[PDB]
């Protein structure tokens, strides 16, 4: 029973690692190619026809209009999420001097907007942080790499400053080496998706295997939102690092939690394979993390944790590779260069002339 | 709507979901749509 399970997983590991090619020829990825597959795929559906002014005007209703016009940034007066706009503008602004004219419909909402099961009213192009195959949205690096992520008690201005977070988690991972970390599954987060429920219920049944509890978010309504338990306290990112086995789940769309877990040098269990950020394509199951299908059972959790607990070196190897991947290929420079490369390739698709719009406010620089 | 779930209200603010958008209640000292500005 335990043996059939082991064979399957080790089989999946060996197969994954043998087929694994690094995302760039050298670790420095000098020409910003690591995540290029994603930006190619996202832009591809526009490659032949290109982008009509009508398409831009058609899509404006799905996000915040940004305009680069003659090395200045213009935007709708009304940002739906101002702190998210701030995050995005941190990256746009330094590129605006060296970049041609373009209109950008940037959706700052959690969920993507262009359902490819609708259309062609959902033809785009619209930029979103997160998508699945169901959506035509073009992924961009989320605002939170600089600013405007979820506001919590420990981060009242919004989770941001990924540059600073990298250094803080690097220090903490060095401080709590593999053999020191607790041998328990850990999760602390809110009920943004019921995919999260079985881990929390397992934790309650078996706290000695899993420490997982629901916090309260700002959308709280009934005690159902914590499955009838008192809301737990927030736990800092750096305090996640004292657990070997860290769980990540989708929320409304992808979660900003994921990237943080890797920098703990803990083993990451990533649940579901649908919801993406731009950098997930290069995170490989079994190479950088343990994949679990959506809606894991309590029995699945028991089997997988039991396996890695009895196969420690294998656990630490995967953890170490995930750490290294995020360390080396999710630097600020990777974020900045992805942005640059995406905008350059996109502007080439426009089949119209970008002209000023007086109702837009000047952003910078 | 479910906009409030991602905690869009900064600096101790609280959130209410409409059907369309959302709205922040900001504590005295903070201002703006997301409580991001100093009062
Ligand atoms: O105790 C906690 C709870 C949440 N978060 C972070 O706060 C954000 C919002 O988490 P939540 O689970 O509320 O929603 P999600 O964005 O995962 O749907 C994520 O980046 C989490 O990693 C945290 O650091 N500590």
């Amino acid at each position: 029973n335990e043996d059939e399970f082991s064979f399957k997983i080790r089989r999946q590991i060996e197969k994954a690692n043998a087929d694994y090619k690094p995302c760039s020829s050298d670790p420095q990825d000098s020409d910003c190619s690591c995540h290029a597959n994603v930006l190619k795929r996202d832009l591809a559906p526009y490659k032949s026809t290109g982008v009509t002014r009508q398409m831009i005007e058609s899509s404006a209703r799905y996000g915040t209009k940004y305009k680069i016009y003659g090395h200045r940034l213009y935007r709708d007066a009304n940002c739906m999420f101002p702190a998210r706009c701030e995050g995005i503008e941190h990256f746009l602004l330094p590129l605006v001097a060296t970049l041609p004219d373009m209109d950008l419909i940037i959706n700052t909402r959690d969920y993507p907007q262009l359902n490819a099961a609708w259309g062609n009213a959902a033809g785009g192009p619209v930029f979103s942080f997160s998508k699945t195959k169901e959506y035509r949205d073009i992924m961009y690096p989320a605002w939170t790499f600089w600013a405007g992520g979820p506001a919590t008690k420990l981060h009242p201005r919004g989770i941001g400053r990924w540059d600073q977070m990298r250094e803080k988690l690097e220090k903490r991972a060095a401080a709590i080496p593999w053999s020191q970390k607790r041998s328990l599954g850990f999760f602390r987060g809110s009920r943004t998706s019921d995919e999260r429920d079985s881990l929390i219920l397992l934790s309650r049944r078996n706290p000695e295997l899993v420490e997982a509890q629901y916090t309260k978010n700002q959308g709280w309504k009934s005690p159902k939102d914590t499955l009838d338990a008192p809301a737990a306290d927030e736990v800092s990112f750096e305090d996640h690092c004292k657990y070997k086995y860290l769980f990540n789940f989708r929320g409304v769309a992808a979660s900003f939690r994921l990237k943080h877990l890797f920098l703990c040098k803990s083993l990451v269990f990533h649940v579901g394979d649908e919801w993406q950020e731009f950098f997930y394509d290069q995170l490989k199951p079994w190479v950088h993390y343990v994949p679990l299908k959506s809606y894991p059972s309590q029995q699945e959790y028991e089997h997988i944790l039991s396996f890695f607990k009895k196969n420690d070196a294998l656990a630490q190897e995967i953890a170490q590779r995930g750490y290294d991947f995020i360390w080396e290929h999710l630097r600020m420079k990777d974020i900045k260069c992805y942005w640059r490369k995406l905008l350059k390739r996109y502007v080439k698709l426009l089949q119209y002339e970008v002209k000023p719009e007086d109702q837009l406010i000047y952003i910078g620089p | 709507g479910d906009q409030c779930e991602s905690n869009p209200c900064l600096n101790g603010g609280s959130c209410k979901d409409d059907i369309n958008s959302y709205e922040c209640w900001c504590p005295f000292g903070f201002e703006g749509k997301n409580c991001e500005l100093l009062e």
